[PDB]
Order: structure tokens, then C-alpha cells, then sequence
């Protein structure tokens, strides 16, 4: 008469926060 | 001159602080009662009265038993009575209790004591904080305290010597929850965090020191040796001096990557000291072997971003340069391409001091090694995995929620952790 | 600072309390007259957790004695260690429940609970920082079960943020001491599952098995059983009275051991247990203690953990040791028995270490396990309940006190729901 | 380190084990109470192979007591060297096999094997690096044969990589102590040929001959026979306890003595054996030991090696000697007796030398031969078995335990195939 | 300067190593504890501490018995504790166990120790390996170690001291399998491999030293004297020095024929020493009798390909030249036509040292001779024959197969041996 | 009723691996 307390856990999309890609276009 | 303030919180922090202060008193020739039997040690000890030196320390806990052990120990007449602050009920391994419910009762008193201690200093340089991730009091109150400090001071540096959870060894069930929450809330309020693993130190003690019963005293003695080698350049003088600020300037390439790993050398026993000559080259080599790192992670799985070496005692700069060059040519270690120069070196004249009745042999030179590498990313992933395993079924969540922690916070932390992992993967790729 | 209030109810509770207080007084160096005669300072630095201090060095245990009949407490008072207890803590009625849950819960309890509440309030005002309450009773009895449930409910209404621990004596699977044992037992858990923070289950059959098979005792009496139970009781709370490398109080155990609010039934165990002659044939090392932990025959409840999966485990060690050895033993146990642990709880094991060993021992060990196999116990009880409820046997005794069959139906349904939850939590689902 | 777990089953197993443990304890200088009163460091350096060290300078042999009747091990417990053993290793039933293979293998063994396996597992996990298992029993008894085969099969399932060694008292050729020994012998070899790494065969008749002829003993008892068997056991397992110039352990012997998986039945021998009056007239030299060992009369099995050809030979010398002399004696034996060695194997002889002199004389030597002549024994048994199976005598005694004639047919067919293999491995074909 | 590393594997290797190191310590005047009671011996000993010398040795075995014998002997405090590496179960005369199943467990640790010792040397030139063909650990782990060493280094020399199985005396039943397998594996990884035969040394001790009870101590002392005469040119200066590389450049004409034979002279007892005024010419003559060879094979059955002479002590080069010329003109011995100049000669000043408690008298001149001859081919043939006698019926084969070694491997080994035999008969034919 | 696994092992032809004959035709 009872059900397990289960939830759909997922980490869909997470982006990097450090800006190491900003200056890669510098000459 | 330059002054450093030490904070020890929780059981692990308090015991590590006890070992550290015993080591400092022994090294500076100060008796346990605060008197000198016979002066750069103004960095750690202030002068009060007639020849009495009082350490600049704050001891905080929400549970009085360990501090009571301190108050009745050999160093009872050493610490200021008001520097030992105690609560009544501990956080009970609950991050929310030590952050929201129990922490806020004494956070103001702790801040008042810290302000009173800091106003005396004229050249304050930073704060030392010792704590553990898994514990409730440790993680919760440390996170709250660092938030308050970063708001109050901001410019002064803040350092941690935290106990990272071990991959297999554990002493709690709610460990991943507290670890993830405290890492998420301390990521933006710290400058450098040195982490060690109990399992790694156990392996070190068994393999090198040949000790089959390594109680917590030996682990704390090793950690205190590392902290002493870090602060030696402040407490003494050498051919090349490094203060606290240079550490964060040289080891932290990005604000979100400040988790170096701390090792030490030479860790050998008394009998094997006769069969080995502790030269600079060989101890430098030993600092880089995976079997000597004091966090259970393989450096060969990742790349070093920055490395810092601190030498003590009989050391010649030419030998240091030659050993570093030899390490650089070797291809067993990897360095990121965007960091052509990846070493910061410091040399000090004062050799290490062996605590009587201890386990380390007497040597004339020693090395403390800190590395900021992507090999730690794996560890992060592991923790996250465990968090997920326990969060898909809402296990133990009610304990935290009943203390005022809204559920979504957990998700936030996990999200942040994922991003942090991505960060490492972005900087571990060459261009 | 953390102090604990002790309560005993019924014959079982009073006997276990007498043995527990004798053991505690021996540990702290207190003579039966209440005057300290120890030899170490550690016995007095944390004496206030259990003992108030009276005028003239006399120490009064912070205990309360409750029964609906005077025989048991008269035996307690006239016997040894009868002058330590303050006479104002002896509360009793004149009727007795007579193994009737309704009688002890609705009629006599209604008379005695106000006095017991006055006593607990007076004790708790003298408290400085109360850690929680500890109760000893049995489920199969009338006054035991009824007054235990009533007192637990009233206090949970009084102090909801404190800690409740109960050391219950759940009915045995083969031989029963009371015919109406099922009814009461069910009517007890329907309250406990809603009002108790954590509870340890004890079976007299398991204790007989341990005494005969391990201790080699030919004639085990209730004295030996209460001796073992008191040993476990003292082992649980040792970290509040003596320093150690790694401490753990009641709240820490409750956090680490209760994943969900309805699953707070544990199976305690103790180690080492050896006879008068075999102790010369085996070594006192941490691996031996750890092996005595995870022994299906060493558990103090008649449920085989091998039939189910552990949820959480606590190991509390006493005596000087090496932490590395303890963690290596825990790792080995987890790795070898990896089929007995839930997949959704990594690191099922919590560890505590205390420096001071029991008087006369080098080291000791207390095990607490939250295993799904306990559901079997509940299931069995439920079956017997309905086996007697279809025929309405012995029902007029309870319904003559004010209850109605709807209460029995509610208790049965709640028991079934708890069994369903315990069974459902054995699914990997990943 | 390399450690051995010792198992004894049945009357013969218990008696031989008691004598063997007395011999080992005297060799290592341990008093009957179990407290080391030795005089050399080598006695304690490798004590862990056989003993576990308990608290307080006590040593407990790593032995298991298994029987289906309590009389034999009650005699063991009440006698000398009875307090040395751990009481928990004594496993007894209440019925007894009654010289019935089926009863001990299917009905009583089924009840006892679980407890025996639990004790064996407890002993094994307490070890550091287990080297193998060793068992002592007979084939003509019910309990010994049945329970030995059952335990061997179960352990081989549990640990398929360890070493199983057996000391089996095979039936004598002339005088039989039981009427139904052919049935038990066949049903036991049918399992030994599949689950045992190696087996040494000893015959009571040959031992009687040894004591009456060589030792000049008027009234040999089972004490002398078990003394000889224990001496052989100690000589075999001496390289694990004391250092030597050239040493060999159990795995080395198995590799060097078992050419094919179905040929692991050896004949042991010991030298020097001499009477009290003749010890003054002979000189203890390596050639004398070698000549005594390669003597038909000196064999501990009632088979004449001159009838067949050796496959491999192991010589474990003990004491201080010169291996030039050892090798010259081996060469002389090989060239003189070249008609008794298979052509398809050069270097039939393996040698090991233990530095520590045997407790006893200056020098000693143990012999282990893998000869094809042992097939005669099996062949003889076959005849008797079928001579008693055509008439179906005593068959109901066995078929009343659930067995069936199919098992008898399978056993006789398998062991006849083994006889064919042993016999026709005497063909050079080159 | 030039450094050498000694490796000892298995029971035979460890015992020979103990004898050799006792002899070296006596030669260089080093006490058993490592001190000196009063320096070109940096080749074998490394300086450490305050005047302590640690041998550059590694001891490997899969059973702890013999290594524990070493660890409690007189030389316990001489060896570095980490250089004595032990397993838990030996190969039990099984090539497969020592090569595949058991050896792979500690091969990595052995290599780690090897590289740690090698990095300490500046002019390392080669490794010395002591082992036995017949044993399991010896043959299997030696083959594995040679594979790993050849892969890692490749250019440094790798000399071999091995106990060839005796033609008649045997101590195991599975000697042919192990010998053939290890020879097939190591045939293309050993630069040079000298051999000794236990039966031959027994014969030498019986005939010359007048000893009827030659324990293994005497044989190991003889072998230690031989290896001392080999390495004296490194350890001491002389009129004509010979390095380690010159041996292989002068005694191996083809990569597959690197199996010389080692002898020694003079081998006399104390009583006969007074009645013989030993001279250079007579010693050179004595080194060429078949009865004095330390491998039970007759050199008169084959032809020499190259010979190496190492003289010690009071030695005059003109006498050496005269004796060698006389040997060359003597037609009882033969040399391959395609090697008109078949001699290398080195001379060293330091005479051999007599170990007290030994069985050899004191001489002022000694000769060590190594000859690469085709007469060894017969020995191989015999071994191969035995292998066939045992392989037609697949005896003991299941023991090897159960450890993962595929059956076809056996075939390869046998076929390889056949080729080797052909090789010898190809170069033993003049043209 | 059991025959052994007797194999007809033989080394029919094997060729030398040394290159001694390569320059035997040299002037
Ligand atoms: C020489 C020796 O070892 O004496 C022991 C003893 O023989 C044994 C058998 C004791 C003994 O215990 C029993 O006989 C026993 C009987 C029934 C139920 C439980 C125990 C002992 O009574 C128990 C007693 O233990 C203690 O004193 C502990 O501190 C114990 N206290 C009491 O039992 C106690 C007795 C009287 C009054 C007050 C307390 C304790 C244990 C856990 C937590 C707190 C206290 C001691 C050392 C012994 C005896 C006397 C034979 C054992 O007791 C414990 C729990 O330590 C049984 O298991 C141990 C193993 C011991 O070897
Ligand atoms: C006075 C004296 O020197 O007599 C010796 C002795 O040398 C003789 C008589 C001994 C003696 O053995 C016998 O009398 C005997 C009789 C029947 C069957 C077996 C033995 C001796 O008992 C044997 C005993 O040997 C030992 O020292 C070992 O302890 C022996 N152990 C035991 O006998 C023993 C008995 C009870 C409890 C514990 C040990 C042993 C032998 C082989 C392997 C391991 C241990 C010794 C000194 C002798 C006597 C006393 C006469 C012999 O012992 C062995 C088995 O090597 C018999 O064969 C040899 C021949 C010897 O001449
Ligand atoms: N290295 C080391 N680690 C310790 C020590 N003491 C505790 N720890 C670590 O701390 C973890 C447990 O959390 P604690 O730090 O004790 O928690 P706490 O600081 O007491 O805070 P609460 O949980 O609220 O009581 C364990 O996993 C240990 O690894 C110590 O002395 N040395
Ligand atoms: N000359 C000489 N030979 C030895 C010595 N010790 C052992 N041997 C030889 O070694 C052979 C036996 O093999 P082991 O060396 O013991 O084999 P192992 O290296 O120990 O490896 P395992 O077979 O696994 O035990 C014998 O045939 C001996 O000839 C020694 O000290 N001197
Ligand atoms: N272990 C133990 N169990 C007891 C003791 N006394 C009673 N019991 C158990 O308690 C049950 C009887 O409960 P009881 O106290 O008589 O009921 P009450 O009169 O309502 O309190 C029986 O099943 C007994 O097994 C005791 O001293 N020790
Ligand atoms: N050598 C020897 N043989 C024994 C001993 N005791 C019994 N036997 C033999 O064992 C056989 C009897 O087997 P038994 O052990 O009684 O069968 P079980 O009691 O059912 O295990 C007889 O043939 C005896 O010859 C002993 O002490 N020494
Ligand atoms: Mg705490
Ligand atoms: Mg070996």
C-alpha cells in the first residue's frame, strides 16, 4: 500500500564557469 | 612584523592544533607553561606579562569533551582561557545543525574573539583554519566562519588544512552530503585549501615508517610537520623566503581551482636512516612518486598545473635547480602546455625538529611539496556519484530539512559541483 | 552539558534498571551507600551525566522507577543498591495492569501518568543541558507496554526536540510468556513508530542462545540476561562519560542510523563474550571483535540478518586501539559481505572509539545494526494478531476498557504498511 | 606465513592426530599446558605454520576435531595434551556411522558438515597466507571415509587452488578389521581420485611388520604405530618450520610427484629405524639411510615396489650432512636399480635438506615414492568388492540411506579405470 | 665512475650473493655492520651516513625462508632493508607460476627498486644476475626480469651467472621443462651468460681440495672467488684493465651464442701448497685441463671460439705472453679457423684474499678463465633429449597449463633449441 | 578402457639462425 520515495535525479547540462577559452583567439 | 592567526574547529581541527602547538613550542624552545628556559616567533606567539608567550590561537567546538581534554592536558597553562570556546550540543554530523541551528548561537562570540585577537597584530597576513569535511561541526561552522571572515576582512588571505573524505575508509554515513554542501559554500570564500586523506597517511605510516598501529597521534604529528614546514619561512630566515600570499599567487591559476595536495619528505624510520643518505636530489624525486602523496589519488591520471617546493636545512640552490630540471625532463610526470614555468621554490635554513618520543628520524634537510593537479578531479567525481546514490531515494534528507535547510539547496550544490568538474576537464585539455 | 534521564517501567524495566545501575555504579566507583570511592579522575569529570550530587559527596542516580504494582520496586528497595535511589522517585499504583494493554494505557495510566510527569519535570529542571531520555520496558506486558507508550507520547508532546531511546523486549518467536502477547505488541508499535527516535530490539530467546552456546552457562537466569543488556546499555553511552579518539553521542547515532523516520528498529550486539576457561584460547584483537560483531548467532534479536540487507551499522569500540586497524576491518567486512548491504547507501558503517575500556577488560565492542530482516519479526507478529482477531479471542478484555475494534484495525494496517516499506527498501532499482 | 590447517576425522584420525600433536609440541618445546619452554629461536620463528599465538604466551594448535561419536575425543580431552586444544574445535554428533559409508556421507555427515565448515572457515580467515589443508583418516570405517570424502569435496569447492593432503589408512591385505571395508574403500577412492591433490597410503599390517622385524618390539600397540605415522608427518612438513640448504614445501612435492591428475597415491617410509641394542653397532651415515629407505621391507604400505616401476621419488633429508654424499647415493641407487624406474622420466628423484637435526638422532630421512605397484592394492579391492556385490550382500544397509546401485557401479567402473591406467603406465613405447 | 648492480634471484642466487658479499666486504676491509676500521669500491658500495657503505644489491625470492635467514645472520645490518624483497608462496619448481601467475605480482616492485638504485649511479654499465635454471622462481622470474630490463634500458650490459643443470646429479623432476623454457625466453636478452655446474664443483672439491664433505658453503665460496676475479679489474687498477663491455665484445661472435664456461686456478689445499712453487705458466696450463673445468663437459670434444684470461697479483706480462703462446702451439686443443686471434688477457695488481675458515691456501697469483666453446652444444642436446622423453607423454604438462601457459609455447621452445643446436654445428665447421 | 595421449613428436627440419654463411662467397 506504500511506494518507495524515488525521484528522477539527473544533471542534464552543466557548463564550465572558468573563462579559460576567452583569449584563445588572441594573435 | 607579519602575524598569522590560527583557527582550529571540530575534533579533528582541535587535535591537529594540539599537535601543531606542541611542535611549535618544541621548535622555539618554549616550555609548556609559557616560559622560555633561556626572536622571530612573534609571528605565532605574543608577549604578555613577564616573559610569557601566549599563542595566537582560537579553539572552537560545539561539544566540550575535546576542549576539556585540552584544558587538563600538559598545555593547560599555555592557552588563554577565553581562546577555548565550547558549545553544549554538537552538530551531530549534521551540516545544517552546525550551519543554521547551532552555529549561529556562538558564531558572534567566535567573531568577537577573533577581532580582539587580530586588532593586536600590526602586520596580519592571513588566517590558518583546520577542520574536516565529513564532520557536522567542522563543515558547517567552518563554512559559516569563512563566509563571515570574507565579508569582514576580504583582503587578508585565508587558508585551510582540511581532511578530504577517503575513497574507501569512512566513519560516517552522511559524509557525502556534508562534504558536497561545504565544498559548494566554501568554493567562493577561500584562497587555498590543502587536503589530506586518512587512508593515504595510513599507507604512508605502514609502508615507510614501519608502524603497524598508527593511532591519530602519528597522523596529527605528520600534519603538524607539514604545517611547520609551510610556516618556517615566516618563522625563520633563509636564502629564499616565501610568505602566505605567494602561495595563492603561484598555485591558483583560476579562482575556482584552489585545491592543492600536500606531501612531505623524507618520511623514514630511525633504523633505515643509517642505510640512506638524505640528499636533495633523492628527496626531490621522492616528493613526486605517487606512493608518497598524502591524498588517495594518482597524479599520473592527470596533469600538474603548478608545483611548489619548500626546502629546509642543509640545502644548496644549485642542487635544487638541478633536481627540478631533472624532474622536468622526465616524462613520467605531465604538465599542462599553457604553464611553461610550473615551479615555485623556497629555501630555509632551519632544519626540522624531531619531537621526543616520536616516530620520525633526525634529518638535516626536508621538503614540503604542494601540487595543483587535475588528478583530483576523479576524487570529486567519486563524491558526486555517492551523493547521487543517496539522493535519488531522499535518504537522510529529512534530518537536514528539519534543521532549516531547504531541499533545493542540495540540488544547487550538486549542480555547482558538476560545473566544477567540467572546469577541470576544460583546463586538462591542451591547445 | 549532556545529561540523560533514565526511566524504567514494569517488571522487565525495573529488573533491567537495577542491573544497569549496579553496573554503572561499579564503573564509576560508587559504593551502594552513594559515596564516591573510585581511583581515577575520569570517573568524576563526567559523573553528572547520570548522577546528581547531594550534600556531602553523596551521589543520587538520575533515575525514575515506575510500576503499577509495588512488588518489584519493593524487592528493589529492600535489596542491595536500594539506598542510592531517592525515595521520591518510586511511583506506583495499587491495581496493576494484568497484561492488559488497555488497562495500562487508558485506566491505570490515566491515574499514574500525571505523577510520573511531575517527577520527570522536576528532574529535568535540575538538568543543565538535557541530551535526551532513555526508557526500559517490555512490549508483551500490560503496564510495560501501556505506560511506556503513554509516557513516550506525553514527553514527545512536552519536549519534541530532545532524544528518545528505548530498550524494548520484543516477543520471542517460539515460546511466549503471555497468551495476549500479540495484541499488546501490535498496539505498542503503532505508537512507537510515531513517537520514538530510535529503538533497540531484544529477544530473550537470543539471550538464552548466547548464554548457552557462547558463555557456556548451564543455568542462565534473568540476572545474566539483564547483565548482558546492561553491558550493551553502558557500551552505547560510553562516549558521553570518557574521552576518546572519535566521539559519538545519541544524536549522532540517530542521524547516522535512521535513513527514514519510520525505520528506527535496531538489533544490538556485544563483544567479546567468552567463558571462564576458553578466554585463554583466543586473542583480544580488533579483528576478533569485528568478527563477533557480524555473527548471525551473536545478535541479540531472533532475526537472521543474512535473510535481509543491512541499511546502516554502528560499531562503538572501547579501549586503546589503532584507528587504522579498525578502518581496515570495516573495509574488509564491507567488501567480503557486499551482498548484505544496500546499493543506495555507500559507506554503511559508522565508527566510534572510546579510550576507557570496561572495568577489567582490555577492549570491548558494541554493534548496532539497522537491517531489513527485522521485518520478519513484525510480519510474524502481524500474522498471529490476525490469527486471533478473526475469531475475536480475548477481545472483550480490551473492549471493556474503552477501546473499539477500529483501533485494532488501525494498528494492524499500520503494521502492514511498515512491513511493506521494509520489504520495498530491498530493491536496487539502479 | 605459509600455514597449514589440520583436520582429523574418526577414531583413527583422532588418535593419530593426538599422537602427531604431542610429537610436534615436543619438537617445538611446548609443555602440555601450551606455554613455550623452549631453548631455541627457530622453534618460535615458524611456529605460526601450525600454532596460533593467544594472549599470555600460549599457543593453540590449528587443528579441528571431527567425529560422529563422542567417546574418542572425550578420551582425547580427558587425557594428556587435552587442555592444549581449543574446546570449540571439538565437533561431535550423537549417532555414529556404524562402519556405514552411506550413513556417514548422506545422513549424519549432512548434519555435521555445516558446523565443521563454519569452524574451518573461521580457522582459515584467521590465517595470513594459507598454504593448504591436511587430513588424517581411514578408508575402512564409516565416519572416517564418508565424512572425509564429504569435507574434501566441500573444501575443494570452497578453495580450488589450495593444497589437499591426506594420510589414509588403507585396508590391510591379509586381516580385515571390518566386513564391509571393500564397499567403503571403493566409495572413498571414487571421490579421492577427483578431489585430492595427493594421498599417502599407510597399512597397519606393514607397520606391525616394521615394529616386530626392525624395532624388535615384542608387543606393539597402536601407540607405536601412531608414533611412526607422526614421525613421518613431521619429516614431511619440516621444511616449512626450519631453514635448510635446499627446502621443499607441499606444492613443490605435489608438482614433483604427480605426473598426471589421477596418480597421487604414494608410499611413505622413514629412516633410520633401529632397536635400542642395535644402535650401538651401526653408524649413522647418508648411504645407510639411503639403503634403508629404498628397501622393500621398510615400506609403510603393503605393496612390493619390485613388482612395478617408480614414477617419481621424494627424499627429504634432515640434519647436517653433505649433499655431495646425498647426490652420490641418489646416483648409485638410480644406476643399480635402473630396472625399477620408468624410462619416459629422467631424474626420478627430488631431494630436500633441512638443516635442523631431527628431534632424535643426528640425521634422518623421509621417503615418498609414487610407484605403479600400488595398483595391486586397488586391484585386490576390486576383486573383493565384486565378489561381494554379485550376491548383493550387505547392500540393503547402504540402500536404506538413499543410495542406489548406480553409485556402486559408477565407483567400481571408475576405480577399475584407475587400475587400468596404473597398470598400463608400465609401457615404455620408446 | 663506473657502477655495477648485483641482482640475486631464488635460493641459489641469494646464497651465492651472501657468499659473494662476505668476500667483497673482506676484500675491501669492511666490517659486517657496514663500517670501516681504518677508495675504488664505489662500484659496488655506496657511501651513506657517517662512513657507512651499502651494497648495490637487490635480493628477490618468492619464499621468505632464505631471505629471513639473511635478515638474521651476521650481515643483517649490512644490507638496506628495502633491497630484500620477498613474496609469500614460491613457484614450486613451476616455470609458469614464477613467470605468469606469481612473478607478475612483484615484478613491478622489483623494477621500482631497480630504477631507484640505478638513478643513484652516474656511470652505471651493467647488471649482474645470479639465478638457477632448474628452479621455478629462478628461471621464471629471471626471464621476466630480463625481459623488463631489456625493454627499459636496452643498451646497458646484462651478465648472467647461472647454475646449469648437471648431466647426472639432479634435484628435481621438472628440470628440462624449466631449463628449455627459460633458455628460449632469455636467449635474446642476455649479453653474456657464464655457467657453473654443481657436479663439476663437487668433482673439483673432491679431487683438488681433498674434501669429502663439501656443503654448499664451499661451492658458493668458489663461485664468489670467480666473480671476484671477474670484477677485480673494475674494483682495482692494474697493468691491463678489462671492463664489463669488453667481455661481451671479445667472447660473443654472434648474438645467439653467448654461453661461455668459467674456470679458476689455482685450486689447491693448504698441505699441497707448500710442495708446489706456483708460477704463471703452470697456472695457465692448469686452466686448460678438462678436469679443472667447472662445467661437466669435455672441451676436447669441441673447438674454442674465444678465450678470456684474468690474472691477479704477482704477474709478469712476458710470462703471460710466453704461456699463452705455448698453449696456442699445443695441438691437443683446437680453435676455430675463422678466429686466428682467440685470446683476451687482463692483468690486475691486487692478489686474491683468503677468507678465514675457507679451504684454499694463500697464493700471490691467480687466473680466471672464460671460454666460449662448441663443446657446450652436447649439453644442450642432452637437455633437449630429456625434454622429448618427457614431452611425448605430456607428463607434468597440466601443471604448467593450469597457470595460463599455452601448450604451443612448449613447441616453440623446443623448436628454438633445435635451431640453437644447428647454430653451433654451423660454426664448429671450419672453412 | 583408457588409452594414453602419446604424441608423435619430431623435429623434422630446423634451419640455423646465425648468418655465418652470408659472406662465405666473399672474395
Ligand atoms: C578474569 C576475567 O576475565 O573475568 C571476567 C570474565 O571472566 C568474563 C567471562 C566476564 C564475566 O561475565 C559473566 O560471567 C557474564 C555473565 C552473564 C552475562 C554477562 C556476563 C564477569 O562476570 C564480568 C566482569 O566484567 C567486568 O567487570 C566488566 O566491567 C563488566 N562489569 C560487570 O560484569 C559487573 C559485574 C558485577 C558488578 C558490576 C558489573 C561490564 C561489561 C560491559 C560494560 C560495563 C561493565 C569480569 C571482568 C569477569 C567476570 C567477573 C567473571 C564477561 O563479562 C563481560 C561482559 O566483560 C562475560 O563476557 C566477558 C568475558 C570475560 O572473560
Ligand atoms: C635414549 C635414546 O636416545 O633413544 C632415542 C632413539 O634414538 C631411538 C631408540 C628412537 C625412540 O623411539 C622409539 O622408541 C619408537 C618406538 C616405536 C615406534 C617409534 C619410535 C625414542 O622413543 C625417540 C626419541 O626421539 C626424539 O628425540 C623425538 O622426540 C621423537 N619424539 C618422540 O619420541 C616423542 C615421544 C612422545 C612424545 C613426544 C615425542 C621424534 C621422532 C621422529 C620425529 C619427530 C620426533 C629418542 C630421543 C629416543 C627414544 C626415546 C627411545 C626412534 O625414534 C624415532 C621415531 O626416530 C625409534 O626409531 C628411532 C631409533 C632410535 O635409536
Ligand atoms: N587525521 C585526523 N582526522 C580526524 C581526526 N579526528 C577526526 N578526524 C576526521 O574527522 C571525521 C569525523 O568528523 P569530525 O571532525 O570528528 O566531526 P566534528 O569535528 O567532531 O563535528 P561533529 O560531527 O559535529 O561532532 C573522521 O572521518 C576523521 O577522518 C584526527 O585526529 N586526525
Ligand atoms: N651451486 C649452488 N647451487 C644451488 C645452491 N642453492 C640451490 N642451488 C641449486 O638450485 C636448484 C634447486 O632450485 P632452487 O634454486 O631452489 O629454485 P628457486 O630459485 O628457489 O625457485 P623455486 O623452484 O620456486 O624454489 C638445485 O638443483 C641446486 O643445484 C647453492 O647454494 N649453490
Ligand atoms: N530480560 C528480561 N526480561 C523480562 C524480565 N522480566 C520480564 N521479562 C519479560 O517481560 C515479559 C513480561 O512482561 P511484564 O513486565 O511481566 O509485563 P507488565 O506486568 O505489564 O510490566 C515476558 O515476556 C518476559 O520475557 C527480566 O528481568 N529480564
Ligand atoms: N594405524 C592406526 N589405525 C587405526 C587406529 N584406529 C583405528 N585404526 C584403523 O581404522 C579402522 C577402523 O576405522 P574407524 O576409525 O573405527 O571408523 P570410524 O570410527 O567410523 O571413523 C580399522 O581397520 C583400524 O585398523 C590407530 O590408532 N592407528
Ligand atoms: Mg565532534
Ligand atoms: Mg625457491
Amino acid at each position: 500500500k506504500v511506494q518507495i520515495i524515488n525521484k528522477k535525479l539527473d544533471l542534464s547540462n552543466v557548463q564550465s564557469k572558468c573563462g579559460s577559452k576567452d583569449n584563445i583567439k588572441h594573435v | 612584523m607579519r602575524e598569522c592567526i590560527s583557527i582550529h574547529v571540530g575534533q579533528a581541527g582541535v587535535q591537529i592544533g594540539n599537535a601543531c602547538w606542541e611542535l611549535y613550542c618544541l621548535e622555539h624552545g618554549i616550555q609548556p607553561d609559557g616560559q622560555m628556559p633561556s626572536d622571530s616567533f612573534n609571528t605565532f606567539f605574543s608577549e604578555t606579562g613577564a616573559g610569557k608567550h601566549v599563542p595566537r590561537a582560537v579553539f572552537v567546538d560545539l561539544e566540550p569533551t575535546v576542549i576539556d581534554e585540552v584544558r587538563t592536558g600538559t598545555y593547560r597553562q599555555l592557552f588563554h582561557p577565553e581562546q577555548l570556546i565550547t558549545g553544549k550540543e554538537d552538530a551531530a554530523n549534521n551540516y545544517a545543525r552546525g550551519h543554521y541551528t547551532i552555529g549561529k548561537e556562538i558564531i558572534d562570540l567566535v567573531l568577537d574573539r577573533i577581532r580582539k585577537l587580530a586588532d593586536q597584530c600590526t602586520g596580519l597576513q592571513g588566517f590558518l583554519v583546520f577542520h574536516s569535511f565529513g564532520g557536522g561541526t567542522g563543515s558547517g561552522f567552518t563554512s559559516l566562519l569563512m563566509e563571515r571572515l570574507s565579508v569582514d576582512y576580504g583582503k587578508k588571505s585565508k587558508l585551510e588544512f582540511s581532511i578530504y573524505p577517503a575513497p574507501q575508509v569512512s566513519t560516517a554515513v552522511v559524509e557525502p552530503y556534508n562534504s558536497i554542501l561545504t565544498t559548494h559554500t566554501t568554493l567562493e570564500h577561500s584562497d587555498c585549501a590543502f587536503m589530506v586523506d586518512n587512508e593515504a597517511i595510513y599507507d604512508i605510516c605502514r609502508r615507510n615508517l614501519d608502524i603497524e598501529r598508527p593511532t591519530y597521534t602519528n597522523l596529527n604529528r605528520l600534519i603538524s610537520q607539514i604545517v611547520s614546514s609551510i610556516t618556517a619561512s615566516l618563522r625563520f630566515d633563509g636564502a629564499l623566503n616565501v610568505d602566505l600570499t605567494e602561495f595563492q599567487t603561484n598555485l591558483v591559476p583560476y579562482p575556482r581551482i584552489h585545491f592543492p595536495l600536500a606531501t612531505y619528505a623524507p618520511v623514514i624510520s630511525a633504523e633505515k636512516a643509517y642505510h640512506e643518505q638524505l640528499s636533495v636530489a633523492e628527496i626531490t624525486n621522492a616528493c613526486f612518486e605517487p606512493a608518497n602523496q598524502m591524498v588517495k589519488c594518482d597524479p599520473r591520471h592527470g596533469k600538474y598545473m603548478a608545483c611548489c617546493l619548500l626546502y629546509r636545512g642543509d640545502v644548496v640552490p644549485k642542487d635544487v635547480n638541478a633536481a627540478i630540471a631533472t624532474i622536468k625532463t622526465k616524462r613520467s610526470i605531465q604538465f599542462v602546455d599553457w604553464c611553461p614555468t610550473g615551479f615555485k621554490v623556497g629555501i630555509n635554513y632551519q632544519p626540522p625538529t624531531v619531537v621526543p618520543g616520536g616516530d620520525l628520524a633526525k634529518v638535516q634537510r626536508a621538503v614540503c611539496m604542494l601540487s595543483n593537479t587535475t588528478a583530483i578531479a576523479e576524487a570529486w567525481a567519486r563524491l558526486d556519484h555517492k551523493f547521487d546514490l543517496m539522493y535519488a531515494k531522499r535518504a537522510f534528507v529529512h534530518w537536514y530539512v528539519g534543521e532549516g535547510m531547504e531541499e533545493g539547496e542540495f540540488s544547487e550544490a550538486r549542480e555547482d559541483m558538476a560545473a566544477l568538474e567540467k572546469d577541470y576537464e576544460e583546463v586538462g585539455v591542451d591547445s | 552539558m549532556r545529561e540523560i534521564v533514565h526511566i524504567q517501567a514494569g517488571q522487565c524495566g525495573n529488573q533491567i534498571g537495577a542491573k544497569f545501575w549496579e553496573v554503572i555504579s561499579d564503573e564509576h566507583g560508587i559504593d551502594p551507600t552513594g559515596s564516591y570511592h573510585g581511583d581515577s579522575d575520569l570517573q568524576l569529570e563526567r559523573i553528572n551525566v547520570y548522577y546528581n550530587e547531594a550534600a556531602g559527596n553523596k551521589y543520587v542516580p538520575r533515575a525514575i522507577l515506575v510500576d503499577l504494582e509495588p512488588g518489584t520496586m519493593d524487592s528493589v528497595r529492600s535489596g542491595p543498591f536500594g539506598q542510592i535511589f531517592r525515595p521520591d522517585n518510586f511511583v506506583f499504583g495499587q491495581s496493576g495492569a494484568g497484561n492488559n494493554w488497555a488497562k495500562g494505557h487508558y485506566t491505570e495510566g490515566a491515574e499514574l501518568v500525571d505523577s510520573v510527569l511531575d517527577v520527570v519535570r522536576k528532574e529535568s529542571e535540575s538538568c543543565d543541558c538535557l541530551q535526551g531520555f532513555q526508557l526500559t520496558h517490555s512490549l508483551g506486558g500490560g503496564t510495560g507496554s501501556g505506560m511506556g507508550t503513554l509516557l513516550i507520547s506525553k514527553i514527545r508532546e512536552e519536549y519534541p526536540d530532545r532524544i528518545m531511546n528505548t530498550f524494548s523486549v520484543v516477543p520471542s518467536p517460539k515460546v511466549s510468556d503471555t497468551v495476549v502477547e500479540p495484541y499488546n505488541a501490535t498496539l505498542s508499535v503503532h505508537q512507537l513508530v510515531e513517537n520514538t527516535d530510535e529503538t533497540y530490539c531484544i529477544d530473550n530467546e537470543a539471550l538464552y542462545d548466547i548464554c548457552f552456546r557462547t558463555l557456556k552457562l548451564t543455568t542462565p537466569t534473568y540476572g545474566d540476561l539483564n547483565h548482558l543488556v546492561s553491558a550493551t546499555m553502558s557500551g552505547v553511552t560510553t562516549c558521553l562519560r570518557f574521552p576518546g579518539q572519535l566521539n559519538a553521542d545519541l544524536r549522532k547515532l540517530a542521524v547516522n542510523m535512521v535513513p527514514f523516520p519510520r525505520l528506527h528498529f535496531f538489533m544490538p550486539g556485544f563483544a567479546p563474550l567468552t567463558s571462564r576457561g576458553s578466554q585463554q584460547y583466543r586473542a583480544l584483537t580488533v579483528p576478533e571483535l569485528t568478527q563477533q560483531m557480524f555473527d548471525a548467532k551473536n545478535m541479540m534479536a531472533a532475526c537472521d540478518p543474512r535473510h535481509g540487507r543491512y541499511l546502516t551499522v554502528a560499531a562503538v569500540f572501547r579501549g586503546r586501539m589503532s584507528m587504522k586497524e579498525v578502518d581496515e576491518q570495516m573495509l574488509n567486512v564491507q567488501n567480503k559481505n557486499s551482498s548484505y548491504f544496500v546499493e543506495w547507501i555507500p559507506n554503511n558503517v559508522k565508527t566510534a572509539v572510546c579510550d576507557i575500556p570496561p572495568r577489567g577488560l582490555k577492549m570491548s565492542a558494541t554493534f548496532i545494526g539497522n537491517s531489513t530482516a527485522i521485518q520478519e519479526l513484525f510480519k510474524r507478529i502481524s500474522e498471529q494478531f490476525t490469527a486471533m482477531f478473526r475469531r475475536k479471542a480475548f477481545l472483550h478484555w480490551y473492549t471493556g476498557e474503552g477501546m473499539d475494534e477500529m483501533e485494532f484495525t488501525e494498528a494492524e494496517s499500520n503494521m502492514n504498511d511498515l512491513v511493506s516499506e521494509y520489504q520495498q527498501y530491498q530493491d536496487a532499482t539502479a
